[PDB]
């Protein structure tokens, strides 16, 4: 038993419908109201103003 | 803080395996049933040896109409006194006794034997509960995952638990070497050589 | 600087596990449940062995209307002196005593026994609290994480804590060999061969 | 909590092997055939040695119309005392007894022999069932998978099981050295030096 670890490098790859055994581990499962960008990573979506 | 209960023991086994605790035991949807099975199996394995709390002495056994001795479903071992019965010796076989010297399944009168019973989880005392819990946890973990270092750690804990259990049993029952076989009523005073000299 | 509290013990267990300390116990949103169950289980395991701070001497027990002795919920072990009752052999079973020799659940008279109780957290003394905390932390870390270096450090700390707790217990309760069985009222003077020669 | 059954035994063997537990024995679609054959073979290997629970004393054998001693098909070994019969040396050969000294298959009179029988799974006692189960599991895993850590774990478990089984057998069968050959009816009293000096 080796107690060993990895890491998830990026969270900027969105949602996939493939079975979990064929995806890139980076890909997520359900994304709502996020704005994934390469300049700051994952963040809450910008607000919507009124005119 | 009461004595250990079935749900607490199941949760402890699951936690020792390393998996999240359960809420109840009825209508669950996890490994709790397998933990229960392992607990029962280890309980049977430990109880089938014969200890102070599950042995009945001087017990009298009764025969049925066909001159046979029948045993309950939870009887583990029986012993007859060779000195008391010189011409008959019995050995357990399934649920009936066999007079192996006379090669017969039938006896002539009743017997006075020593009986060991396998008990349910409710009647078990505290130290037996603890030993059973630790042993079942170790065995189930080995059966499910199959590591080696985890087995080493569980072996260390099991050794400590067995030491505690044996110490508790020998402190409770107060065995002796002078008294001989316990089927004879105690004539010993065990008079103390240490104190009464002043 | 008062004695250690339950929240301080939980914080110490979490810190030894390697996590951040938690604010409270009530309505926690963290590992408080795991820390609490670990501490309770280790407290019960330590208490069920029987020490000088949780044992009562020559306590009287009273039977019910059916000549049956029923124990409380938190009674761990019951000892009956053999010499005082040469015809009765009892062993604890669940919450009732069992007349092992006569194979009965009934008695003929009240008894004088010495029992061991399991105490709540608030009523424990300081050395017991320290030993309980350290052992619980070690067990929780070993079961949950399973690393190497943390296990080594916890092993060393547990060994030191056990040494300290045992030493404190023995110097508090002054166990002796000359006095023999403690149920006898002290006839000993323990006169000192190291003083009166001048 | 009744005694262990065949289905529980095969489930335990599969669990030791590391596979998922199987449901039934009849019309199975798993390793049930291999587990059953391993259990049967280990049971036969253990039973052929001869113990105290499967041996008949001073049993009488009868010859056929041609002065030939035909044994049953589940007779493992036959022992004939030399001192009683000083002119015949009998050894087992297949299913009939052979006169080694005289080089004949024919006898002159019936014999009084001590013979061992192979018992079915239903009739075995609990300790025999436990030891047989553990040994069969170890053998099957060793011959089928052949890994290292599993082999060492099964080795430790088998060693513990053998110790327990041997101790249970000896305490059930009260073997002695003063009595001599067990064929004689007990003239022994085993007067204990421990008791009667008061």
């Amino acid at each position: 038993m080796p107690l060993i670890s990895s890491s998830i490098p990026n969270l900027i790859n969105g949602v996939s419908q493939q079975p979990a055994a064929l995806r890139l581990a980076s890909q997520a499962e359900e994304v709502i109201n996020c704005m994934p960008s390469p300049v700051e990573g994952l963040k809450k979506r910008p607000p919507m103003q009124h005119i | 803080a009461a004595r250990t209960s079935f749900l607490d023991a199941v949760n402890r086994v699951l936690q020792m395996l390393g998996e999240a605790p359960v809420n109840s035991l009825q209508g669950q949807f996890g490994l709790a049933k397998q933990a229960e099975v392992a607990l029962n199996d280890v309980s049977r394995t430990i109880q089938t040896e014969g200890w102070s709390f599950n042995t009945d002495l001087e017990k009298k056994l009764e025969r049925n109409s066909s001159n046979e001795i029948e045993l309950s479903s939870n009887v583990s071992r029986v012993v007859v006194d060779n000195l008391e019965y010189p011409d008959i010796d019995v050995v357990q076989r399934g649920d009936k006794l066999y007079d192996r010297k006379n090669n017969r399944y039938t006896f002539d009168e009743d017997l006075i034997v020593d009986m060991t019973t396998i008990l349910e989880w409710d009647l078990l005392p505290e130290h037996a509960r603890q030993y059973i819990t630790i042993k079942a946890g170790r065995q189930l973990q080995e059966a499910i995952i199959g590591s080696a270092e985890l087995t080493k750690l569980n072996l260390t804990q099991e050794v400590e638990a067995r030491s505690a259990f044996l110490e508790e049993e020998t402190t409770k029952s107060e065995h002796s070497m002078l008294r001989g076989h316990l089927n004879r009523t105690s004539p010993v005073n065990t008079y103390i050589p240490s104190r009464t000299l002043e």
